[PDB]
């Protein structure tokens, strides 16, 4: 019985991922989010250890959310005969990464640390759950104003992580790495690090460095804001052409401008509130 | 320029 179990609200939005509402869990008012994706617009298909056929989608987010982490984990879902409804965490007060880098353009460099340094953390999380996001942007990063914890979002476009070869990839082309754009071609963890460059330049910049396909292969990086000499060296790192030049997420995690990451409350305290 | 979102796909 999904409609007695939540409170369904506003839609909170729309779009290629399908259509996600507000609602509260009737059993103890806790804040949701309810989304729907049509069953004929979904590609990526998959087994739960149950066996029963759902959406990759599902599948992934059952292998990432078990235990606290800096992903939106999935507290339930249920089958429609044309549908799947998912039951997911809603931070309150939350604002999304994309329109808060709008309204606040360019983030102090102390700010940026804090966020990057929560989403290597929650992307880390996802490998070492087996999980691919293929999708990391600042769209699909939510932040709670209140603690100010950053949680990913959306594994519409992602798969199971593997040491082999991609050759599909459904994620956002501006955040997709040369060697996509060239070959059809890349492996998980540096294609990730690539979009992760592309974010770190989108929070310090206040907008993503590449529009075009040939900008994104010619891997030259113009800063059009003021930015240290330390965060230049570890973004153009992480957007090296050849994908072997990139750093492994301990490498990056270790780099000088890593160090001395805000505690989440205290990036509240001083950033958010 | 402007600065917009991009859809997945
Ligand atoms: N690409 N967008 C999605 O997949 C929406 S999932 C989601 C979860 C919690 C909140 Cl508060 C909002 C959205």
């Amino acid at each position: 019985p999904l409609e007695s179990q939540y409170q369904v609200g506003p839609l909170l939005g729309s779009g290629g991922f399908g259509s996600v509402y507000s609602g509260i869990r009737v059993s103890d008012n806790l804040p949701v989010a309810i989304k729907h994706v049509e069953k004929d617009r979904i590609s990526d298909w998959g087994e739960l250890p149950n066996g029963t056929r759902v959406p990759m989608e599902v599948v992934l987010l059952k292998k990432v959310s078990s235990g606290f982490s800096g992903v939106i984990r999935l507290l339930d879902w249920f089958e429609r005969p044309d549908s799947f409804v998912l039951i997911l965490e809603r931070p309150e007060p939350v604002q999304d990464l994309f329109d808060f880098i709008t309204e606040r353009g360019a983030l102090q460099e102390e700010l940026a640390r804090s966020f990057f340094w929560q989403v290597l953390e929650a992307v880390r999380h996802c490998h070492n759950c087996g999980v691919l996001h293929r999708d990391i942007k600042d769209e699909n990063i939510l932040i709670d104003l209140n603690r100010g914890e950053l949680k990913l979002i959306d594994f519409g476009s992602g798969a199971l992580l593997k040491d082999t070869v991609y050759t599909d990839f459904d994620g956002t082309r501006v955040y997709s790495p040369p060697e996509w754009i060239r070959y059809h071609r890349y492996h998980g963890r540096s294609a990730a690090v690539w979009s992760l460059g592309i974010l770190l330049y989108d929070m310090v910049c206040g907008d993503i460095p590449f529009e075009h396909d040939e900008e994104i292969i010619g891997g030259q990086v113009f800063f059009r804001q003021r930015v240290s000499s330390e965060c230049q060296h570890l973004i153009r790192w992480c957007l090296a052409l050849r994908p072997s030049d990139r750093p492994t997420f301990e490498e990056i995690q270790n780099h000088p401008w890593m160090q001395d990451v805000l505690l989440p409350q205290e990036t509240a305290e001083i950033h958010l509130h | 320029r402007k600065r917009r979102r991009h859809p997945s796909g």
